[PDB]
């Protein structure tokens, strides 16, 4: 009876290595993918006490991980670089259109067509093609910073979406950053 | 594709191999009590229980001292070592007395039981007893089973008690905490009907799987005394996969 | 190799069960990655893998 | 024991963050931000030689 | 023969996997490596609970480790020897002119020139030979101090700069220290 004798050994093995490829997924190794992520950057003054490969949130929900932080010795200032997601920081094709027609409702607005130019077509023709490219759903002056996650744990990146018109593309630079202030700065501040 | 067939026919045999062993178990407990079995049973509990008492007492200490060493080294920088009497007790009551006292019991009396029955099949005392009609399941096996179900929960209790006393020894006599905060931090947090009685229900259903798998591999082994020694190391593998596997399925029930 | 791999899990899961049940009322479970690791590195891998 | 300790830690991560749920990031973070190599792992093998 | 020898080979692989997983996914061997790590020395007063083999920061970011610490029982003061990177901690072949352009311009600037201004080349020939090698992006009036991350944390060292025209050689002392403070000092530090 080679019918089942061979059906016992084979059905174990293909299932049995399918257990091992589960162990490659939940080990932090080669699996556990993302959605077509990309590396922006920002420049702080000090992030000291930061762990890399940490969490990065939009408001209170994870949108990606930090990639690298490196110093330049001439100006003595740190520069960060982090990965986001292309499903949480992205657009629908519809949602790309709803901001582009609202771009001309903001660039050539009822007050903005009155005190920028009476024929500001260069603001009107450029909001077309800039929106058509790969844009990110993260605003113009939305400053990024470092939080603490409670009282314990470890620091992570916090995006404060303060207003927004002029959106960002892949690899751009947020020019508004806030460094960390630990407990020893707070005591000397008080007394 | 032939080694595939060898693996396939091996685990087909292991399934049938279980279905025999369940039938032997229901044939033991559903029987009338033999005449004068109590005198056989008490002598059997002498063999399985009282012999194993020393190796679990002095192994009760060394689990307790390392719990009284890392339990101190962790709790000193957090400072709140009002939990030393609680983080010695709640691990030793919930997990390490059901788990570690099983792997030491499968070692000594778990494996000396499958030899003693493995020797009795080979010299054919068990065959000679059948021709006189004394049916050796009720004569040799059944006192060697009931001295294993009763004698393991009488051991984890002795394991957990000497473990906690061991944690108090290197804790407050060589490192030093409040002797008041030990028990008063203990007695309040540890319920009886939720923790100790659940620490024994786990130690009964470990005693069943650790003995019924042990007394089976002695009975249904083969002769040719490379057939004993392949079976005395067939329990100690098959016990420890089923001690720990049945532990985790249990602790999610009572401590979900 | 097989009997220590699948026994490697069941020691890990109970450490991942009581290690969660203890650490939730204290709230500070930034130690879950540390109180799984430091016991398994310092004692239970020398001890329990010897008795198996 | 190396194969025991590795599959033990991976096992603690499985029922931790896939069935109960914490911040995987935090996990790995604290994990690698506390466990030295020459003080803990190499001392976790010197014990596993003189046991062998 | 070959039947069991090769099935030893997958056992060395599985041990080979789970040693890499211990070495370079948990253990700090990915973060121990420096490059021509030179050594300094500083004289403290309070190193409470400051272990060796810490991780030093400079400006929000790590640079290296702390080598070894003893007491000098002639002046009752701590001695701290520590590894200091000669790469990311210093500069490189691009930055040598980038500090030659600034050590010259900030010395021979006509308002601040008269601090050995160029008699023949005394402002210019001195400044290039003032550093010429071994020099840092580390202030002559910097203070180092002892910091930690969180309400328990772990102790390390914090090299905070400030001002600074001249810098340090590979092997020197910092003229400004600041010992650690804790609860035994903090409440008296208020008033």
């Amino acid at each position: 009876s080679r019918t089942s004798e061979l059906a016992v050994g084979i059905f174990v093995i293909i299932f049995g290595i399918a257990l091992f490829f589960l162990a490659m997924k939940v080990s932090g190794l080669v699996g556990t993918n993302l959605s077509d992520g990309y590396t922006m950057k920002a420049q702080f003054d000090n992030v000291n006490g930061l762990k890399p490969r940490a969490k990065v949130t939009m408001s209170g929900v994870t949108i990606g991980r930090v990639d690298s932080i490196t110093l330049d010795p001439v100006t003595r200032l740190a520069t960060v670089t982090f990965d986001l997601d292309g499903k949480l920081t992205s657009f629908n094709a519809e949602q790309l259109k709803e901001v582009q027609k609202n771009a001309l409702d903001e660039l050539r607005y009822s007050s903005d067509y009155t005190q920028a130019t009476p024929a500001q077509q260069k603001t009107m023709e450029q909001q077309l093609i800039s929106n058509m490219n790969s844009i990110t759903s993260i605003d113009e002056d939305a400053y990024i910073m470092v939080a603490t996650n409670g009282l314990l744990g470890e620091k992570y990146l916090k995006i404060v979406p303060g207003g927004g018109l002029n959106y960002l593309k892949r690899g751009d630079t947020i020019s508004n950053t806030q460094g960390t202030m630990d407990l020893e700065d707070l005591i000397s501040k008080f007394i | 594709m032939n080694t595939i067939a060898w693996l396939g026919r091996l685990v087909i045999e292991r399934i049938r191999g279980i279905g025999v062993a369940a039938l032997m178990l229901l044939q033991i407990i559903f029987s009338l009590p033999s005449a004068g079995g109590f005198g056989r049973f008490v002598y059997q509990m002498h063999r399985v229980g009282v012999m194993s008492l020393l190796i679990i007492t002095v192994s009760g200490l060394f689990i307790g001292l390392v719990l009284g060493l890392q339990g101190y080294s962790i709790l000193v920088n957090v400072g709140s070592e009002s939990m030393l009497g609680t983080m010695v007790s709640l691990t030793l009551l919930r997990e390490l007395a059901p788990v570690v006292a099983a792997l030491l019991f499968a070692g000594r009396a778990g494996s000396a039981l499958t030899a003693e029955i493995g020797s009795m099949k080979q010299s054919e005392q068990l065959a000679s007893m059948e021709m006189i009609g004394v049916d050796p399941l009720k004569q040799i096996v059944s006192p060697r089973l009931w001295a294993g179900i009763v004698s393991l929960p009488m051991l984890t209790v002795i394991f957990a008690a000497i473990g906690i006393v061991g944690g108090k020894l290197v804790g407050v006599d060589f490192l030093g905490v409040d002797e008041g905060s030990f028990w008063s931090g203990m007695q309040n947090n540890v319920q009886f009907g939720h923790d100790v009685v659940n620490g024994i229900i786990k130690s009964i259903v470990f005693a069943l799987l650790c003995t019924w798998i042990a007394v089976f591999q002695g009975y249904a082994c083969d002769p040719t005394p490379e057939g004993i020694a392949t079976a005395m190391t067939r329990t100690v593998v098959y016990s420890s996969l089923c001690v720990l596997g049945f532990d985790f399925v249990l602790t999610a029930v009572m401590f979900g």
